[PDB]
């Protein structure tokens, strides 16, 4: 009847440790994913810059296969475990049903793994939510969102972690046909959405994008810093 | 069944409230759909196993009986492999 | 050093008409050069509409017929209906294949009525490849029986002959005569002839005599 | 059987395999790509008995890809060769290994080109050139004859053509086409099939 | 990186796996090949007596790989316990490892007990091990020692059977050694007499057998003294070399030379 | 099958370990640079001889154990202990034998006393004072070393003796040869030479 | 019908590698049965029930399977604290020499997979 | 609170169950170990006070191999189990490597075994701390094993009850220059500083370890030593 | 909801057992590592200050995991021993597979997987040990890595774990020649850091365990600094702060 | 009680002369011209020298997307394509899209790879019209899984190879391809002794196979 010992239903039925791993992703770094016509974008803020930290090892935008890339929020260690399992699953599926795995299939596998740590008083639930995004073999963009409970609803434009509804409900009124027609136009959408909750500027706003049939390509503060280049893209052409 | 979409950004087709157990059984979910996903998997696997062993279409009553057989294994943790340790959290409507 | 198998002999035969399905078998149980008994029928009644007849190694015949009866009862309990003929045949194929690497040295022929009441006969092999046929024969004497059935039932190799539908009386005459012929040349066949007539009104059994030698 | 051949030059690796997949006195297919792409710069020529070749090659390919995606960089050719050897050696026990004769050919940005020979017992050995199948006997002398450590790509390809022509001249089996790829600083390069 | 494949190697202890490779690598047999090494037969004439107040063990020191004398000073009197010794015949590695493990077991026993171990204990351990292993561990041992209950002499056969005798002989030259004992043995010999008898008995197995012959070892175990006489006698010496082969410097040609200073 | 031959020789504070260089499948030379002498320490080498598939496995089965030993205890291993764990590794597969016969040769790290040994495929410590041999050419090395060996040979004469033993023993065996490698371990330095052998 | 784990099959293997394959690999359970039959026959059913009952709760909490374990209390419950055999020196589980992913090995212990 | 589980770190992050086994050791029977320049002496305090108790049966300074011995202060049965498995470990190492086990390796393995009970749940940590002496290629060794699994190398230390004052007593009484014959005497003095009962013949058990290996002193030799 | 079972999420999201595991680290000896252009050092405070102790052998908190990379510990020292053994075993296993020394991230992640597996399915105490890793590999060169009982980790250019960690990291952030410092300039910096995180007791070579890693002649060198070098470094920093007046 | 047959002995989850037998399969065929794949096979199944049946449907009807083929051993095939059909249907249920021919062939090959050299005698040939185009694979008992334009397996496979190769062309209009398959199977059953009966003919067009005809070789002999 309490928070306690996952395998218990509340007298209403709110089996609580899942309700808390559900709320465990309210302290992770905000993650955003917007799916365009020919591009899928995946942006994560990093307001733990910790200047003397190697920006490469803390990176949160992981890749699951040639056609699937992943973001998350919450307990990083659980995320690493589930990402390792998902990568092994992608390769195993390509070994037996040889084809690039559908974004649907790997999303369902991750959700099933998350769910399988909800029975069996046993384990504790994974404390992360994932934004599975990628292109499928038939050539269409996808975007998915898992939860510690196991639900895997697929969206068109998402946000998890700190400031969840802030980003999402900003993004309610900004997803349109004239936001996915051209690629950099799609990019500027996610940038502005993250800037709504950003730690005041492009402080390690770890963006990675994916166009059709090529790769995951983490945009990085290049000699041009497309990060900043686009920050004052919007911050010039706002007026 | 009502679907109760939360936000416009959500794909309606993603919300999976009516599934195809087989060509002649339909199912409706309500509750912790995380559990419905394993119950429906059990139902589909059982229907196909019955068709494989017995060259016939599995009757609806037997499908729901097998799915119930997946339930009622609430606590038997002496039986180690992969038990629920809890009742499911879903109510089902097998039509066929 | 131990032959897990032995051939007990025995012949079976099935005919599928329009309203019936004859299943007949000799009742001589043999081993090597000895007659264990002369009154061991090799046709078993499964359901009011389906009759199986096994031949070959007798131990596996007993075990298989008991497994099959148990499986019909389990099906009746879980699904709340008696199995159809086709379902029983598919089950039997599955059961036989489960011992692919230690086969059931039995030849099985299912004779009975399908869902619509027309006759149907299913013929098997020691590891469960079944198929629907209008008639069949298996066991030691199958090689003697099958050509004659092809001639008289399937009208093979005859020209300008009216394809009369096979009547129950003519089916009984044919089965009795083919086993009279078979008892003459095959040493494993004789001493009696249990014939099961599977119709819509139940299963009635006729038994006649063969050469006793 | 079938035929593999590999040549290592200054800064490249040339490999060639037949395209015939026979099942009996008949050949079932004549476009058999016997060449598995481990990574962007590694090629794994696999031959041997039917069934085991494809399964073992698929296993190793999936593992090299899995390592690449789990880490970000890629297995070096010597690493891939040693890992494959460890995998094949351990299966010389239960699942009656797999009689897969391998020929791993790859390039590293750091170590230069590499060619590894592997019998069905998992006996790894780096070599400047090698070959498998009964055809190896006929071609290895010709390889010994005109091979120098310093060979331009065109000289290497005409040497391979010499080997294949003589294999056509003598070898009793019918091997009409051979797929050829070269491996250098820029990925894997397909070359025009040598046909007769 | 702890790769996901075998659940784990949670149980060591005698592989098998990797035996079908042995089964189908006829090579040595059919397909020419035949490098395919085979094992050993060390322990070729070992003998023991029970003199008045102790045990005298003996053994030759030749170890033959195939039909080539591999070792010329292979010790075959193994140490079991400060008062128990054991000669070893049969396959070499099996005898070695078996005696070492039994010594460890036995002196753990004597350590926890706090008194001198009895011979019968070692006899039981060896018997039960060999019987457990169904005789595939071919290891013929002559067990000898002196506990509080007087001298004891056992002869353990590979299959598990053990025989307690006043005198035993084992090895390829066992029969030739048994001849001396059956003709010269008396109960209640003195130390020097028993040593001479065993020396002759092993000497019989040296000159009159092919699988044996080298220096002679003895182990005189008494109630209070333990002399591990090694080597007790040098009957055979290398024939003096007449030529002066004496490879000179620069005689061999060297293509490449690499030098590495270590310290 | 694959072939192979290795020896060791003791001397005046110096040992010599040698090996052929043929890696061939049963008739067919494939490479002439197959490694059979593996460094297991500053002055401690092991030479394997047998199946190439098991030379490559035992030498890596044993490097794993050796590295763990060294890290756990923090000292370079004495040759005798290395000898004793090869017996364990080999005897582990008593009924599944690793078809190889290692020879271990080196110097004691703190005493610089020569040490050599030889093991059969199931593991039987055989410490000798003059030399050990292994491989297909089993008789030929025995015959050569029993004649050329001398005690208390200075390193250059040791190198001459082991070089002649190799060169004249592998030349009389079809499935071993294609050059000879020789390592002379001293209290100060390691010399690795490749000798001139018939390449037929 | 899968892999990425060595295609767990061994169906070709089936027959033991030796009359000394299964027996020597599982002589621990064989000796357990020997002693239990010795105790069921002469001492009672209570003694085998005690041994099962205890051996259950000496293994439940030692360490997670992906790490090495000593299993102390089990050894001095059977006579193994002063009897040491070939299963202790050959390929000790401390240097298991083959491991998988920790999680994936600690779940099957209970039997999730 | 929080002092119940052995698997529950305190909010202060300190393991209270192992915190308690230390108190059990500190409530045990005193023991002293000294490293002399050529050997090690272990001396311990006997609770077999009543005349009915025997010395011919149970011993505390109890050997592991030809050159390693232990002494404890804590719960006797837990000792006996620990010494049994230390003997296992030494013999395992001796079979694997034909070499007497180094003292440090035996200490590390025994400490790992002891820790393996500190983090398991449903068991308890050993209620003993071990003092281990050894002799390996010409230098003495002395180690103390904490119930948490920690192990330390001491030139000289005291343990069991009233150990802090025995630790301080050894301070201005120990140095490089002392050697085994004098080490015995100073260890005896360290014991009687807190013996509480004015020792006689077998109120104590003493062991030594020079290259002649570990050896337990017979009561006559201790009697010789108590004469001065 | 509370501090139990190491597998319960409090009603506020925080794994209280792990938060308590990262509390024992705040009591162990201060340990810091600094990354330099030409090498890596790993200094540590050896809090076994008692004088009767012996066996100064190579380490009390500075272990070596393979031919290339070394480790440091902080926290419950027995669990640290277990973890170091597991690290050595994993490194040897990777070397056995691919016949190359393990890249540092490979081993760090392999260990963090176990350490997280203990903060999940279980019922057992999570490993209360926070580590530091120094090593080399051909993929990225010199690397430094941290770990918490939580299983988290991260590559750091210069960090510190243990007692007085906050002040040390603050001084390191404000004090670091990031990307353009040589080795023993970083050694002087490390001495300054430890001089910041003293107890009352002024430090001396009897209270410090500096160790260094170096890229030389194709072989990796981990030589723990001896007495004389450390005392000389101490006098150097002492004069430098003296004239800093 | 000794063993006392417990109950239904062992039969649970079977899904993954003296008894030694399983009938036979023979002379199948398929090629992949521009208008889709067509599959042809005879209808005969022998047992030693004795025909057990003349009406054996050798073209397994896996699902209305995809066909199989029996050859080498009748029961082994029938069972393994039946289980493959089960797996294909489960996949189509879960992922809501028909499984591609490449995937199904790999499923069957992996399923049959286990039991390697344990006695299976499968000679299957998967056919279908997947998302990528026509599909055609030769999955057999020893693990071969090869695509290709044309195939034929069975005791009389070689004769079919002959006639089919000299008749084949990728730009072959439909009704001529029908006649080509008829002729190839008829010649194969003319020479071979183990092949006979009726020449079944399937066309794998766009979505959905269809059945072309089932002519008897006795009538074809008169036809030619």
């Amino acid at each position: 009847s309490y928070d306690r010992a996952i395998t218990v239903f509340s007298p209403d039925g709110h089996l609580f440790q899942v309700e808390y791993a559900q709320e465990a992703v309210k302290k992770g770094s905000t993650a955003v994913g917007v799916r365009g016509r020919d591009i899928v974008v995946l942006g994560v803020e990093k307001k733990s810059v910790a200047k003397l930290q190697d920006e490469r090892t803390v990176r949160k935008i992981c890749a699951l296969d040639d056609n699937v890339c992943m973001a998350f929020a919450g307990l990083t260690a659980d995320a690493r475990i589930v990402i390792n399992r998902a990568r092994v699953e992608c390769q195993s599926h390509r070994l037996t049903v040889e084809d690039p795995v559908t974004v649907e299939y790997i999303t369902r596998y991750i959700a099933s793994l998350k769910q399988r740590y909800t029975q069996s008083n046993g384990r504790r639930p994974f404390g992360i939510s994932a934004l599975i995004v990628g292109f499928d073999f038939d050539g269409t963009p996808r975007l998915y969102q898992t939860d510690p409970s196991g639900t895997y609803h697929a969206w068109k434009a998402n946000a998890i972690g700190r400031g969840a509804k802030s980003v999402r409900e900003f993004l309610e009124k900004n997803y349109t046909d004239e936001a996915i027609e051209t690629d950099d136009l799609t990019i500027k959408l996610v940038i502005k959405a993250l800037l709504e909750v950003v730690q005041s500027g492009g402080k390690n706003i770890e963006l990675a994008v994916m166009r059709r049939d090529q790769s995951l390509k983490i945009l990085n503060p290049e000699e041009i810093e497309k990060y900043v280049a686009e920050i004052e893209k919007e911050k010039e052409e706002n007026e | 069944v009502e679907k109760r979409i939360t936000s416009p950004l959500m794909e309606p087709s993603s919300i999976e409230k009516i599934v195809e157990i087989d060509a002649h059984i339909g199912c409706a979910m309500s509750g912790l759909i995380a559990d419905a996903k394993t119950l429906i998997d059990k139902a589909r696997v059982e229907t196909q196993n019955h068709w494989f062993t017995y060259n016939e279409t599995m009757t609806v009553e037997s499908v729901t009986q097998a799915v119930s057989n997946l339930a009622l294994q609430f606590g038997e943790e002496d039986a180690d492999p992969g038990a629920m340790s809890r009742p499911f959290g879903v109510a089902l409507l097998f039509g066929g | 050093r131990f032959s897990p198998y032995v051939f007990n002999g025995g012949t079976i035969l099935a005919i599928a008409g329009e309203d019936f399905a004859i299943v007949a078998s000799d009742t001589r149980l043999s081993e090597g050069f000895s007659i264990h008994t002369r009154d061991s029928p090799k046709c078993y009644k499964l359901t009011d509409k389906t009759v199986i007849g096994c031949s070959g190694f007798h131990g596996d015949c007993l075990t298989l017929t008991k497994i099959i009866e148990a499986r019909l009862k389990m099906y009746k309990h879980s699904n709340n209906k008696a199995m159809t003929t086709g379902a029983i045949a598919a089950m039997l194929s599955t059961i036989l294949y489960s011992r692919r690497f230690f086969p059931y040295y039995v030849y099985n022929i299912i004779g009975g009525l399908d869902e619509e009441g027309k006759g149907a006969v299913y013929s098997f092999d020691p590891v469960g490849s079944y198929q629907r046929d209008s008639f069949k024969a298996g066991g030691s004497a199958s090689a003697m029986l099958q050509p004659l059935l092809d001639n008289q039932v399937g009208f093979k190799n005859m020209q300008n002959v009216e394809h009369v539908p096979l009547s129950l009386d003519r089916a009984m005459r044919l089965v009795k005569d083919v086993f009279i012929s078979a008892a003459e040349r095959d040493v494993y066949t004789g001493d009696a002839l249990r014939i099961c007539i599977v119709t819509k009104e139940g299963i009635r059994e006729e038994t006649v005599s063969l050469r006793k030698d | 059987m079938e035929y593999l051949i590999g040549i290592q030059g200054p800064d490249y690796v040339l490999v060639a395999s037949d395209r015939v997949a026979a099942s009996n006195i008949v050949q079932m297919k004549d476009d058999h790509d016997k060449m598995f792409k481990m990574s962007e710069k590694i090629l794994l020529l696999c031959v041997g008995e039917a069934g085991d070749t494809v399964q073992f090659a698929e296993y190793i390919q999936k593992n090299v890809q899995l390592y690449k995606m789990r880490n970000g960089y890629e297995l070096s050719p010597t690493a891939a060769a040693n890992f494959t050897r460890r995998n094949l050696a351990d299966c010389l026990r239960s699942r009656t290994p797999y009689h897969v004769n391998l020929l791993l050919a790859g390039y590293d940005e750091h170590e230069g080109p590499a060619l590894y020979y592997m019998d069905y017992l998992a006996a790894l050995a780096k070599a400047p050139f090698a070959a498998h199948g009964y055809g190896a006997f006929l071609t290895l002398s010709i390889l010994d004859r005109y091979y120098t450590p310093t060979i331009s790509r065109e000289r290497a390809v005409e040497l391979l053509r010499k080997c294949l022509e003589e294999l056509q001249k003598r070898f009793i089996l019918n091997l009409p086409t051979f797929s050829v790829r070269i491996i250098d600083k820029n990925g894997i390069h397909d070359l025009d099939n040598i046909s007769f | 990186m702890a790769a996901v494949s075998v659940y784990a190697p949670p149980v060591g202890g005698f592989s098998f796996d990797n035996c079908r490779r042995n089964a189908v690598l006829e090579a040595d047999f059919a397909k020419r090949g035949y490098k395919l090494p085979k094992v050993r037969k060390t322990g070729t004439t070992i003998a023991g007596v029970v003199y008045k107040d102790g045990i005298v063990l003996g053994a030759d020191t030749r170890a033959t790989e195939g039909m080539v004398v591999a070792d010329k000073n292979c010790s075959k009197i193994h140490f079991i316990s400060p008062n128990i010794y054991c000669c070893g015949a049969g396959t070499a590695a099996d005898t070695d490892m078996t005696t070492q493990l039994i010594s460890s077991n036995l002196e753990l026993h004597s350590l926890s007990t706090g008194r001198l171990p009895r011979v019968v204990t070692a006899n039981r351990m060896l018997k039960q091990m060999l019987f457990r292993y169904q005789g595939y561990i071919g290891a013929a041992l002559v067990l000898g020692g002196v506990d509080v209950t007087g001298p004891h002499l056992y002869s353990i056969y590979p299959h598990g059977s053990t025989d307690k005798l006043p005198y035993v002989t084992m090895g390829s030259g066992s029969l030739a050694a048994m001849a001396v004992f059956e003709d010269k043995f008396r109960p209640d010999m003195e130390e020097e007499e028993a040593k001479n008898l065993v020396s002759e008995a092993i000497a019989a197995g040296i000159f009159n057998d092919l699988g044996s012959g080298s220096n002679i070892d003895l182990c005189v175990i008494s109630k209070n003294k333990l002399d591990f006489l090694r080597p007790y006698t040098v009957p055979n010496k290398k024939g003096t070399r007449l030529g002066r082969y004496r490879c000179e410097k620069g005689t061999t040609a060297v293509l490449t030379e690499k030098i590495t200073p270590l310290e | 099958y694959n072939g192979g031959a290795v020896m060791a020789m003791k001397g005046k504070n110096c040992v010599a370990i040698a090996a052929d260089r043929r890696f061939g499948i049963q008739a067919q030379m494939v490479t002439t640079d197959f490694q059979k002498i593996f460094p297991m320490g500053d002055r401690l080498y092991i030479g394997l001889a047998g199946l190439a598939t098991d030379v490559q496995t035992v030498a890596q089965r044993l490097k794993f154990r050796l590295n763990l030993y060294e890290l756990k205890e923090g000292r370079q291993i004495k040759p005798y202990t290395l000898m004793s764990m090869v017996a364990n590794l080999l005897y582990e597969k008593r009924f599944g034998p690793y078809y190889t016969e290692p020879v271990i040769a080196g110097l004691d790290p703190k005493t610089f006393k020569p040490f050599i040994c030889s093991l059969d495929l199931i593991g039987c410590p055989m410490v000798t004072d003059d030399f050990v041999v292994s491989g297909t050419c089993a008789e030929q090395m025995y015959g050569m070393c029993e004649s050329l060996w001398e005690p208390n040979m200075d390193p250059d004469h040791l190198f001459e003796t082991i070089s002649q033993a190799m060169l004249n023993a592998v030349d009389r065996d079809a499935v071993s040869g294609m050059g000879v490698i020789v390592h002379i371990i001293e209290k100060d330095k390691i010399t690795t030479r490749t000798l001139k052998a018939r390449m037929d | 019908d899968l892999l990425r784990k060595g295609f767990s099959c061994v169906k070709n293997e089936l027959l033991p590698s030796h009359p000394l394959e299964l027996s020597e690999k599982n002589f621990q359970l064989n000796q357990d049965k020997m002693n239990f039959s010795t105790l069921r026959n002469i001492q009672g059913l209570f003694a085998p029930l005690k041994l099962q009952m205890e051996f259950k709760a000496v293994q439940q909490v030692q360490r997670l399977p992906f790490l090495s374990s000593s299993n102390l209390s089990l050894d001095v419950l059977r006579g193994n604290d002063e009897t040491i055999g070939f299963e202790d020196i050959l390929n000790d589980p401390s240097q298991s020499e083959v491991m998988g992913e920790p999680h994936l090995m600690v779940e099957y212990k209970l039997g999730l997979l | 609170g929080y002092s119940f589980s052995l698997t529950t770190f305190s909010p202060s992050g300190k393991l209270v169950q192992i915190e308690y086994a230390l108190a059990a050791v500190a409530g045990g029977a005193p023991s002293v170990g000294i490293k002399a320049a050529n050997g090690v002496v272990l001396a311990t305090e006997k609770k077999q006070k009543s005349i009915l108790y025997d010395e011919r049966s149970v011993h505390k300074v109890e050997p592991i191999t030809k050159h390693i011995g232990l002494v404890y202060s804590g719960m006797g049965p837990d000792y006996r189990v620990l010494v049994h498995r230390a003997r296992k470990l030494a013999q395992q190492y001796y079979l694997v490597y034909q070499e007497p086990i180094p003292t440090a390796q035996l200490v590390q393995r025994v400490a790992s075994v002891m820790q393996e009970y500190t983090q398991s749940g449903g068991v308890r940590p050993f209620g003993v701390s071990l003092l281990i002496c050894g002799w390996n290629e010409g230098r003495p060794y002395l180690f103390q094993s904490d119930p948490s699994g920690a192990y330390f190398a001491w030139k000289a230390t005291a343990m069991g009850k009233n150990y802090v004052n025995g630790k301080t007593f050894l301070e201005k009484r120990y140095n490089e220059d002392l050697e085994l014959e004098d080490a015995i005497h100073t260890a005896i003095l360290t014991l009687k500083e807190s013996f509480e009962g004015q020792m006689t013949e077998d109120n104590i058990e003493v062991g030594i370890c020079n290259e002649a290996g570990f050896r337990r002193l017979t009561p006559t030799e201790v009697k010789d030593y108590l004469a001065a | 909801r509370y501090d139990s079972r190491t597998t319960i999420f409090s009603p506020e999201g925080r794994l209280y057992q792990v938060e308590y595991a990262m509390e024992a680290i705040g009591h162990a000896g201060t340990c810091l590592g600094i990354l330099a252009n030409d090498g890596v050092l790993l200094a540590a405070e050896r809090r076994n200050i008692h004088k009767l102790l012996d066996e100064v052998f190579f380490s009390e908190k500075i272990y070596k995991l393979n031919e290339d990379m070394a480790c440091s510990v902080a926290g419950i020292t027995s669990d640290a021993n277990v973890l170091t053994n597991e690290l050595r075993l994993i490194a040897q296993r990777y070397l056995l597979q691919y016949q190359e020394p393990i890249p540092c991230e490979q081993l760090v992640t392999a260990l963090c997987d176990i350490k997280q597996a203990y903060t999940q399915f279980g019922g057992k105490r999570p490993f209360g040990v926070s580590l530091l890793y120094i090593g080399w590999d051909k993929h990225y060169g010199f690397q430094l890595y941290q770990s918490d009982p939580s299983g988290n980790y991260g590559g750091w250019k210069a960090t510190c774990i243990g007692n007085n960690s906050a002040a040390a990291v603050s001084m390191l952030k404000q004090d670091y020649k990031e990307g353009e410092m040589t080795l023993k300039s970083a050694l002087a910096l490390a001495i300054k850091v430890l001089n910041k995180t003293m107890d009352v007791s002024k430090l001396s070579a009897e209270k410090v365990e500096i160790a260094t890693l170096t890229r030389e002649n194709g072989k990796t060198v981990i030589r723990v600094l001896k007495q004389k070098e450390v005392e000389q470094l101490i006098k150097k920093h002492e004069e430098e702060e003296a004239k800093a007046e | 009680l000794l063993d006392l047959g417990p109950g239904s002995l062992s039969d649970g989850l079977s899904l993954a002369e003296p008894g030694i037998e399983m009938l036979h399969g023979t002379t199948t065929l398929a090629f992949k011209f521009r208008h889709g794949v067509i599959v042809a096979a005879d209808s005969r199944a022998t047992a030693g020298a004795y025909i057990a049946s003349q009406t054996v449907k050798k073209v397994i009807e896996i699902n209305p997307y995809l066909l199989g083929t029996m050859a080498g051993g009748a029961a082994d095939c029938s069972f393994w394509e039946r289980l493959l059909a089960r797996q294909c249907r489960i996949y189509e249920l879960r992922n809501k899209e028909r499984i591609s021919v490449a995937a199904a062939s790999k499923l069957l090959a992996n399923m049959v790879y286990q039991y390697k050299g344990m006695g299976l005698s499968m000679g299957t040939m998967i056919c279908g019209w997947d998302k990528r185009g026509p599909g055609l694979y030769y999955v057999d008992s020893e693990g071969n899984r090869i695509s290709g334009a044309t195939f034929s397996v069975g005791s009389g496979s070689v004769y079919a190879y002959g006639v089919m190769d000299r008749g084949y062309s990728y730009d072959l209009e439909v009704e001529q391809a029908y006649d080509l398959a008829r002729r190839a199977i008829y010649q194969a059953t003319y020479r071979d002794a183990y092949s006979g009966g009726a020449v079944n003919l399937y066309h794998v067009r766009e979505d959905g196979w269809i059945r072309v005809s089932s002519d008897n070789v006795a009538d074809l002999h008169e036809k030619y």
